[PDB]
């Protein structure tokens, strides 16, 4: 019928205030929209992203690629319209369906890459930012086991909130040049307990793609040679340690910004929770509950999810609402994690 | 938590989850580790052997704690005292969850009344049958400062719901006449001087037993003045069975204990008579030699004088005291010198426990301390032999039973105590099982209560008690003992309680659930800084002195108003009544038209004219 | 189990109130007094709640306080008391020399009696107030009273041929009523009267007497049925059939229900019960009737009310007695108590067998692990855990300590004493009452009104076993179980006619006439 | 963070954290905003806490002192009546002494 709010924010301070049970964040392109330097937001989203594209790109050509996308598929976004690219692409005569040369459509590609890229690369505001709280938190307990990040974007906001304040941070690659990435580390993973490890699901601008031996690897952004591919073997090294760190007994995870559209990232944490009895994460759901119908699927289906929103919450697979929770945004989570550090 | 030891009826566990410790939560409901309120749960293979945590810690020897076996579960029957097989190691004991504690205190008779909410979940009830807290005993046990009177009118309230209980008959016995305002319209106040609302409380002295009215009237007489009396009162009661016929009585067998009423300001009057007046003539003593009676006023000296001038001059003074009003001048009852009264003893019966109201509120806040014990030992023989007589009728307390409560009953129910009342009190415990009539007992120092009878109560009330006499005594009283529960009590917030008793099928420490506001007891004291804050104005003293000498509180002087008095009235909450004089009437006629019904008052009425409450 | 060291080396039966120790004493004492296996069985119950004589309907004499329908009367004649305990019963234990006085006069009451009425085996010399010799009371309380305050016509001479009387009221013996005298006055011109001479200081302690023989409540003492004492000293009957009633009936079970008795008197009347019994089963030892050739058994419920450290009653003598010396007179007992802390130690020490049920504090497991002499640490941890209705046996009766599970009762046979219910009454729609009746029956001390119905025969068939009515008073009469009988007054043919033609007995008399018309148990 | 009441509601368990008094929580737990309690004194430990104290229930309720004749209890009756009968907060007081 009704839940307390008081009641989940205290034991939610009284496990974030235990170092004994692991800790895992999950930053979507919610969090990063959440932070404006101007009146508009700083970085708008996909849907933001995928309109400035559609408004600086005959059009009718490039729009009967849409529509091609939106015959069998819904409103597609910038990832939807990568992969179908991709798709065309790997095919050697594929274009003759759309009758457009033989490299127009490769051409269109390296500018959206091109555009995306320099949209998203942007500097970080002053200490007000939440990233900074957060790096801030992560130093204010001496946990004995490591907390872990993981990321949907493809900027350097986190990176650089984190570095500001001296805190370590892994994302798999090793070096100062080249940076070649080590499969061998993190199989093993052998790591201090002061060192964290933040790991990027979907890619970030700074990697690039060597060719040759298709070897990726980081360092100085360039141009064209990116990897913000979201699924286009570096995203199995993400699943398998997400998912091995998923089953570890008496985990948590918090997620903030996350909308449930992943359907993969969506199953993963479906078999993670139904694998592992004491696993447990907190959706932070944002806008209206009713608003992700796949989160209530999960909820009905597996019971150790809870997820809340700003007029109801279900708890338990049971449905209900709140008895007047802003926490759903990331100021008011960061803003709850820095009193808790005091 | 895996238990690993069998002791008897205390098994101790270690548990093997490195950490947890952090409210473990199963299904979305965030059970705690074994805590000192919390319930555990042993499975052996299809039965569930529960239990309730006592101590935590090295006590038990950390990972070791103090559990207290009480009971199990049967075939998936119920919650079941004596359990079947105490668990070894290997098995891993689990807890009782909100589900599993509601079963525990889910009960299948609509006669079980929910009390109130459990401390751990605010959901789950205290299903209490209230047959056992009427029918055997119970008693309230507790500081001052845990709010006593709070949750007992809470129990009293709750107890009388017209839809559930339209039988209900309740006397409450408060001494300090602090529970006017508890119910202010669901019960009958009964005082010595009421004001607006009250029925006045009125004692007929001759429907007493002779011992009684030797005790309370004679001040104790034994030799030749108490033998004087026994013929005096025989032979009134023989004039007035010859003077007025009454049904059942006659000559043949008029007992000393007849509750018929006999002339008493005559007896005083013949009393002084016989020993003031003088002979006219020597040597006889004739009625004719002279040398009234409602009238306290009395007329060779006479030869028939008592030595019983001491209690007839005691008799006397009591019968021109104020405070004996409610005692000797009762108005239905008011003896004539003939001994007739407009109304019988069955009129008193029927106004006090026949009432319209199920809850009556008899208070003795005005009675004087000289015979208190004698009053109250009166009223509780008077209210048995009513309901014990009549028994058979189905108005007796059989087939309407009563429960009456008592407060502070230390002073009069003490080790020592000898009086009129604990005597009562016994023959009500050793004898009302079968007449149905109860008992509860109110007290804040349960140490000095005797440990026999309050032994003899039911169901307990255990409020905070943070000296540790009180808790040796009541755990004196008490048979089912659980640590969790035994040391609990002196860190109890103000609104919760412990019951203990046949009342309840599981030892709950609930939550008094409060009253609805407006309902909340509370003696009218004064406020000490708002009296003493105001400036100083000139007093009239002489007022003062009038009434000292007339020994009258009368004096002789919602908006009303008489501009031919020059009295303007405003009316306070709770019925108080004040006449402020001195008033000019447009004062009043603008202070009609001022704002509503306030702050002008305080503004220039309050403290500028002399007032009467 | 032994049965012969279970009555011989006595018994105990401990636990607590929840753990139903009535119906595993029923059980037992079925069980012990079975007609096909123990013909010849004699079990004496002492009820105090009278919770016992439901499990046994038929099977069982009952003698209560008041009758209603089958069950005896109780009667303890006050001639069959010693002086000592009629003294303490009657006038609270006088010590000056009133006590002289009323003994001097039960000797010279006895003797006449002796005199008028031929004794076997007694005479002047071998007469002892012990001697249960039937007398008059009320003569003596007349005697005692009138030599304490009738005033002597001629002064010098306080005899009783001088009676002052004003004339016009004579008395009388059997009644309550005083003689009046006229008042002493030695002055001139009229006669001088003097006061009796000879009158103690036992005013007050006659008048408490008096009292006590007008109360109802000592029916059973001063007015026994059949043993009450003519002015002659003659009475109905004597004490061999009260012998025979209690110890020699076709039954094999009697069960006394004290329930109604004064609180005061109860632990004095149990002692007078106990030296009864013991003393009429020791004097005749080698007759056929007594305890050798037939062993007795006594139960006692609510052992510690009396038996406690200090008690200064006189029923704890008796029990100390008993567990002492029946072993060689064939006499029991089995205390049966919710309170092992209170019982003295030494008493709950002498028990053979212990039956420990379910204890919850931790005084009462103390006392009864050091009140056993054969423990094994595996069972006596088990106490606080112990099913409803099991319980471990101990003691010289057993091979070994044993953990059972009573076999329970035959249906129609739980013990459930009949406690008015506060549910059906406190739920009832409240009725107008008669304050007048009451306040009058009140007055009269009695408990039945002038309204009932004498003899209406009933006819057979919440439950309703029998109907009874009748058109002249047009008066109902429903008659329940449990011995339950009901009247209801004032009711039209219509309504029972079409009752007794309803499809069963009752609901209709729910609906309609259980809570219209005024009624009167009983 | 609303008051400091008594009356425990849920008590600790093995391995929790026990942690010493500050002057400020001192403060907090002796610090009350009612307005019918008065100031008679400070605490032992420190001098800035008030030492306050009910005056209606302590003048209707009952009071007493009790102390040795060394311990000067007269001192402390002549504190406690002048503070209980100034005249700019209570100018309308009335105590009788049987000296």
């Amino acid at each position: 019928s009704y839940y307390d709010t008081t009641q989940q924010l205290s034991l939610l301070k009284h496990v974030l205030s235990e170092d004994k049970r692991p800790i895992a964040f999950i930053i979507a392109a919610g969090c990063p929209v959440s932070i404006r330097h101007n009146d508009a937001p700083l970085i708008p989203d996909v849907a933001g992203l995928t309109r400035k594209i559609s408004d600086s790109f005959p059009d009718s050509l490039l729009m009967k690629i849409i529509q091609n996308l939106k015959t069998t598929i819904p409103n597609p976004t910038i990832e939807d319209i990568l992969s179908y690219i991709r798709l065309l692409q790997q095919i050697p005569m594929s274009g003759k369906i759309h009758d457009v040369e033989n490299s127009v459509i490769n051409a269109l590609e390296e500018s959206i890459c091109e555009l995306i890229e320099e949209e998203v690369n942007v500097d970080l505001p002053g200490n007000a930012t939440p990233y900074h709280k957060i790096a801030a938190w992560i130093n204010s307990i001496n946990r004995e086991h490591q907390v872990e990040i993981f990321t949907t974007n493809y900027d350097l906001l986190m990176e650089q909130a984190l570095e500001e304040l001296n805190v370590p941070y892994f994302d798999g690659f090793v070096g100062s040049k080249r940076a070649f990435f080590d499969i061998r580390t993190i199989e093993e993973n052998k790591l201090p307990s002061r060192w964290s490890k933040l790991w990027k699901l979907h890619g970030s601008i700074n990697w690039q793609l060597d060719k040759q031996t298709q070897t990726i690897w980081r360092g100085t952004p360039s141009k064209g040679c990116s990897l913000i591919h979201p699924s286009h073997m570096p995203y199995l090294v993400m699943m398998d340690q997400l998912k091995l760190f998923l089953n570890q007994p008496s985990a948590i995870l918090i997620t903030c910004g996350y909308s449930y559209k992943d359907q993969h990232i969506n199953e993963v944490l479906s078999q993670g929770l139904q694998t592992n009895p004491n696993a447990l994460i907190y959706g932070l759901q944002y806008d209206v509950l009713e608003n992700y119908q796949e989160a209530k699927d999960m909820a009905l289906k597996r019971s150790n999810l809870i997820l809340l929103a700003k007029d109801r919450a279900i708890i338990g697979k049971k449905e209900g609402e709140w008895k007047p929770f802003k926490l759903g945004d990331f100021q008011h989570l960061a803003s709850f994690l820095e009193e808790i550090s005091q | 938590g895996t238990v690993q030891d069998v002791n008897g009826a205390n098994i101790r566990v270690v548990l093997d989850i490195n950490t947890i410790s952090s409210l473990k939560f199963v299904d979305g409901q965030g059970y705690r580790i074994g805590q000192i309120g919390s319930f555990v749960r042993i499975p052996i293979g299809y039965i569930n052997l529960f239990g309730i945590v006592s101590q935590v810690g090295a006590g038990a020897v950390h990972r070791w704690i103090s559990v207290q076996l009480v009971g199990e579960e049967g075939i998936k029957k119920e919650f079941e005292r004596g359990v079947s097989q105490y668990p070894t190691i290997g098995d891993k004991v689990h807890i009782v969850t909100e589900p599993d504690l509601k079963k525990i205190y889910g009960t299948q008779n609509k006669k079980y009344i929910s009390l109130g909410n459990i401390a751990s979940v605010d959901s789950i009830p205290a299903l209490v049958n209230i047959d056992t807290l009427v029918t055997r005993h119970s008693a309230v046990l507790g500081s001052t400062g845990s709010g006593k009177s709070t949750t007992v009118t809470s129990i009293l309230q709750r107890i009388s719901d017209m839809s559930q209980f339209p039988s209900a008959r309740i006397i409450v016995f408060d001494i300090h006449g602090e529970y006017a305002a508890a119910f202010k319209g669901k019960a009958k106040v009964y005082k010595v001087t009421p004001s607006n609302n009250e029925l006045k409380l009125s004692i007929p002295y001759w429907a007493l037993t002779c011992d009684e009215f030797l005790s309370v009237a004679f001040g104790g007489l034994e030799g030749s003045g108490r033998n004087a009396l026994i013929d005096k009162i025989y032979e009134l009661k023989l004039q007035t069975l010859k003077r007025q016929e009454y049904e059942g009585i006659n000559e043949d067998s008029l007992t000393v204990d007849t509750p018929i009423p006999f002339s008493i300001h005559k007896l005083w009057f013949d009393l002084y008579r016989a020993e003031i007046s003088t002979h006219y003539v020597q040597g006889s003593h004739s009625e004719e030699n002279e040398a009234d009676s409602l009238k306290v006023v009395p007329p060779y000296l006479s030869n028939r004088g008592k030595n019983i001038r001491k209690p007839l001059e005691g008799l006397a003074s009591l019968l021109k005291d104020p405070r004996y009003e409610f005692l000797f001048n009762a108005d239905d009852w008011s003896v004539n010198l003939d001994g007739k009264t407009n109304k019988d003893l069955d009129a008193l019966l029927e106004t006090w426990v026949g009432s319209e109201e199920s809850i009556s509120i008899f208070d003795l806040s005005g009675m004087p301390s000289s015979i208190l014990d004698t009053l109250i030992g009166i009223l509780i023989r008077i209210l048995y032999d009513s309901l014990f007589w009549s028994r058979n009728q189905p108005e007796g307390g059989r087939e309407r039973p009563l429960l009456v409560v008592l407060e502070e009953a230390h002073t009069y129910l003490g080790k020592d105590s000898r009086g009129i009342a604990i005597d009562g009190v016994r023959k009500i415990v050793k004898e009302g099982r079968k007449y149905g009539i109860g008992m509860m007992l109110v007290s804040q120092r349960p140490s000095e209560i005797d440990s026999t009878i309050l032994s003899q109560c039911g169901t307990l009330f255990a409020l905070r008690m943070n000296n540790s006499s009180d808790r040796n005594h009541v755990l004196g009283a008490v048979s089912d003992s659980f640590e969790g529960l035994m040391g609990m009590l002196p860190t109890l917030r103000t609104g919760e309680a412990i019951i203990i008793g046949e009342s309840v099928r599981l030892p709950m420490r609930t939550i008094i659930s409060p009253p609805p506001f407006g309902r909340r007891p509370d003696s009218l004291d004064p406020d000490v800084t708002a009296k003493w804050s105001n400036n100083r104005v000139q007093g009239d003293y002489k007022e003062v002195l009038t009434l000292w000498r007339q020994k009258k509180v009368r004096s002789q002087r919602s908006i009303g108003y008489e501009a031919d008095s020059m009295t303007l009235e405003i009316e306070f909450n709770h019925g108080l009544v004040y006449q402020y004089y001195d008033v000019p009437e447009t004062l009043h006629t603008e202070l009609l038209a001022a704002e509503s019904h306030g702050k002008f008052f305080n503004s220039q009425i309050k403290n500028n004219y002399r007032f009467s409450r």
